[PDB]
DNA sequence: TATACAACCTACTACCTC
RNA sequence: UGAGGUAGUAGGUUGUAU
């Protein structure tokens, strides 16, 4: 017999100073935080891709309904939500012919084909950025399904320095120019026409169309420079940081690159959420612990960024990771940290197999239920049942996060509240919440993009150039 | 009379007034405000007076710090009071408190007595209150699906949990009784101290120069005092032991290895085949082992179309926070009742297809049935090392103070 | 240098639903 | 890669003794 505590659902701040718990409800009822006047889009691909993009953009403007609106709120139209214009009349189209695609698409090798396709798609972007007089907010790269299927690291042809992934290499090669691009698939916007066996579409968006519209609109609005929502219950000068380690694979010797994501509250009552980059490297294979010098450099850079943004030093700095810090790297961390600042290192994992089944009901466990094992351990149900939407966020019994304070002293309830609030800042999607904290997820995205190339020297901190 | 008149300070309270007017129009009502419906080139004060006198059925008054002593708002309020007196309608004037900086003692007396609607905390809760008041007062409304959807969204936006206790069943099998002590046998003889380490009938692994086991020295005679230390289990579970002979964490690792080996060997003798995974091992029952695959009416083993699926349990002992066994559930597909498939992709795809229509109730029922069938007595089952460890067949329970009502 | 395992780590798919 | 979730398949590291 054990006791579970309940963590109150956090709120996110929308326009007019109004708070809500659901991003879709707050965006439909109130609207985004900031006002940008319009979105000018640049489309790349074949003429069929342009027609598909124009058709989807025209379809977006009118309201779209889901099959069951009690779980997925309907999309009321882009202008009726974001009070800004994203139309098909402001499209700067760059043409990519099928012959050019097929010149390198059907050729041999997996690294050369992807490199050539990425070069063909990216030279147009660079030239139109430098040698054209039209201002483009977001560049929408429509990729035919053949390129998506045939540009995987483990892909095999159907019997006739850079990563083999099309998306990661494409985003890495575009870092020196700071061009926010959204990669779309033809089957994503034209799912109704990509049938498989007897006219049945490969992907069924019939009952989802509203949610797809919500996600696409939110991503486009964020990449264009808009602020859809912000956290309302952020604490004092405390700063949250998150470290994620990645393998640089067979590029240049066994190496591990660590990338960080940073969040805090500025003096303008908003939220600063960017990335600490310059992936710090470790030459030892299989070790995910930062060397002392690189750890000191990381903490010094993050502290300097916070001091420049605010004007003083943070009261306490929380650190999240999927691994457990050792003593040497923690001592290196503390050597730089000022006395007034309190260092807390927290480890969040999703590996402990603790499944809770409801005794009678057919639904899963309520989201937010927490099992405090002891002072420095807890099990948090970030994914589960949400009373507002009469369905769970998972399919089977969800797995809970195992949050354990590795280093330093801090209240476990406060840590759980901070993590549950951090899980609300996913701008890559318009959902209720996600299991993983957004800091770790965005550090994951940043690392998996920055590990796809080696020519990057000073990567940008903003998130619109990665997500 | 179907209009809803909205009064406000025009150059200071436009945002909330426009928001409320558009929301009310979207819900099927007909509203009148001077920022959206006043015409150009018209005598505006006479038009406002005529609208108040002959058109409005309700009079919403945005009461804030700006409009508390605004002359136009006061004139409209006075005319509204006269019209309410003529109409004998007590609920004609509804003040909406949208400002938290307006003290209760500073509100003008004409609307102090009236029951306002709180908009300071949240505009959505205030809109819900407005909708409830309008529905109760039978305010005329002329809507078709869009209005209903918006109304449902506004009502449901604030849905939350209820403080009702609930009981959750986990998948952790707790440990009740541990053996008297952990045995270290300093033999070093008997074929390089039992060089097999993987064939003895009772669980045991080799330490530096000792064998760690809960069994006696005269029990491995089929495949094969001076036993020192002999640490008790109760004293070492609390982690109060030290010294250079063996570290406490290494002791915990040794004992958890012992329970894992015991769990493997005990029910490897149950004449039940197993499945090999990437990192662990899972064990599923055969088609003919159960008569007839309905243990406690739980439908343990079935078939999808022509392939037979089997429920499997994979167990592993752990000591953190306190000694229990974590057991997980899997689904394994075989063409026949007793066979195996080497196609990993087909097995995975069919498993994902089978797991899409089970849900929490079926998962818990099958898990409990499998864990009850593996039992050896009324309320537990024992593992053998000449000693025995009793493991409860009922998983531990969790209590929550909040829940929902479907 | 290999065993064996306890305790952790990432990389890459296939599937289902929002 | 519109986005999450749950699985499966692989490899690696540390420590404990030979
Ligand atoms: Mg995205």
């Amino acid at each position: 017999m054990k006791e579970l505590i309940y963590i109150e659902e956090p709120k996110i701040l929308f326009a007019h100073g109004q708070k809500c718990t659901d991003a879709r409800d707050g965006l439909a009822l109130f609207g985004p935080l900031n006002n940008l006047y319009g979105i000018k889009s640049g489309v790349i691909g074949t003429k069929q891709g342009l027609k598909i993009f124009r058709d989807y953009l025209d379809h977006i403007q009118k309201p779209i309904y889901n099959s069951n609106s009690i779980t997925r709120p309907m999309f009321p139209g882009f202008e009726a939500v974001f009070d800004c214009k994203w139309e098909s009349t402001g499209i700067t189209f760059k043409e990519v012919t099928n012959e050019d695609i097929g010149k390198f698409l059907y050729n041999s090798s997996t690294h050369k084909r992807t490199y050539d396709l990425v070069s063909l798609f990216i030279d147009k972007i660079i030239s139109a950025n430098k040698n054209e007089d039209e201002n483009v907010d977001v560049w929408f790269v429509i990729v035919p399904d053949e390129i998506y299927k045939y540009c995987r690291p483990n892909s095999v042809l159907p019997k006739e320095n850079y990563d083999a992934q099309f998306h990661d290499q494409f985003k890495a090669r575009l870092l020196k120019h700071t061009i926010p691009t959204q990669i779309f698939r033809e089957s994503t916007l034209a799912w109704r026409d990509f049938k498989n066996a007897f006219g049945l579409p490969i992907r069924d968006f019939s009952k989802i169309e509203g949610h797809l519209a919500w996600t696409i609109s939110t991503a486009a609005f964020y990449k264009a420079g808009g602020k859809p929502w912000k956290l309302s219950d952020v604490r004092n000068g405390v700063c949250y940081l998150g470290l994620v380690y990645k393998k640089v694979e067979k590029s240049k010797n066994p190496r591990n690159a660590c990338c960080a994501a940073q969040m805090f509250l500025d003096n303008g009552d908003g939220t600063v959420f960017k990335g600490e980059v310059g992936p710090w490297y470790n030459p030892k294979n299989g070790q995910y612990h930062l060397e002392p010098k690189e750890a000191k450099a990381l903490l010094s850079q993050s502290l300097q960024s916070y001091k420049e943004q605010i004007g003083e030093y943070p009261k306490e700095v929380f650190i999240h990771a999927k691994t457990r810090f050792n003593h040497q790297e923690w001592d290196a961390f503390l050597e730089v940290t000022p006395k007034e600042t309190n260092l807390v290192g927290v480890t969040i994992s999703k590996t402990k197999p603790l499944k809770l089944y409801k005794t009678e009901g057919d639904y899963t466990i309520l989201r937010g239920n927490a099992y405090v094992v002891n002072e420095r351990s807890a099990f948090l149900w970030t994914v589960g049942y949400v009373p507002k939407i009469q369905t769970a966020l998972s399919m089977e019994v969800p797995n809970p996060l195992f949050i354990e304070i590795n280093k330093g002293e801090a209240d476990i309830k406060q840590v759980l509240k901070d993590i549950l609030s951090l899980t609300k800042l996913n701008y890559n999607a318009c959902i209720f919440a996600d299991g993983e904290p957004v800091t770790l997820r965005f550090a994951d995205k940043i690392g998996e993009i920055l590990t796809a190339s080696t020519d990057i020297k000073t990567p940008p901190l903003a998130f619109k150039y990665y997500i | 009379r179907n209009k809803i008149f909205i009064s406000h300070a025009t150059p200071d309270d436009n945002d909330f007034t426009r928001w409320l007017a558009l929301k009310l129009i979207g819900l099927g009502y007909e509203v009148w405000c001077d920022i959206l419906f006043l015409d150009k080139g018209v005598d505006f004060w006479s038009n406002i007076e005529k609208v108040i006198r002959e058109d409005t059925c309700k009079f919403l008054l945005v009461s804030s710090s700006y409009s508390n002593q605004r002359e136009g708002v006061l004139k409209e309020l006075a005319v509204a009071a006269k019209v309410k007196k003529q109409l004998k309608d007590d609920k004609f004037i509804i003040p909406l408190a949208i400002d938290e900086q307006l003290s209760y003692d500073d509100i003008n007396i004409d609307i102090v007595r009236l029951n306002a609607i709180d908009f300071k905390m949240s505009w959505a809760r205030g809109l819900k209150d407005i909708l409830e008041a309008f529905e109760k007062q039978k305010v005329p409304k002329e809507v078709a699906s869009k209005s209903n959807l918006l109304y449902q969204q506004i009502f449901l936006h604030d849905k939350s949990v209820i403080e009702k206790e609930e009981i959750y069943d986990s998948n952790w099998l707790s440990i009740l009784s541990f053996p008297e002590e952990l045995r270290f046998h300093e033999y070093n003889w008997m074929l390089p101290k039992r060089f097999d380490v993987r064939e003895l009938t009772f669980p045991a692994v080799r330490y530096k120069n000792y064998l760690c086991t809960f069994a006696w020295a005269y029990d491995f005679t089929y495949h094969l005092k001076s036993k020192t230390i002999r640490i008790p289990t109760e004293e070492i579970l609390s982690g109060s032991y030290d010294s250079n002979f063996i570290r406490n964490a290494e002791c915990k690792r040794l004992i958890v290895q012992l329970l894992n080996k015991a769990f493997e060997l005990r029910m490897k003798d149950k004449e039940v085949q197993e499945y090999e995974m990437s990192n662990k091992t899972a064990y599923w029952l055969e088609k003919g082992k159960l008569e007839k695959d309905k243990f406690e009416k739980t439908m343990l083993v079935g078939k999808q179309k022509d392939k037979n699926w089997h429920f499997a349990i994979s167990g592993a002992s752990k000591l953190y926070p306190f000694p229990v066994l974590m057991i997980s559930s899997h689904i394994f597909f075989t063409a026949d009742g007793k066979k195996l498939i080497d196609s990993s992709s087909v097995q995975h795809s069919s498993r994902r297809r089978q797991g899409k229509n089970w849900w929490n109730n079926t998962w818990r029922t099958k898990l409990l049935a499998f864990i009850k069938y593996l039992s050896d007595d009324d309320t537990s089952f024992y593992l053998e090392m000449e000693e025995k460890v009793f493991v409860s067949n009922e998983p531990v329970k969790f209590k929550g103070n909040v829940s929902y009502n479907i």
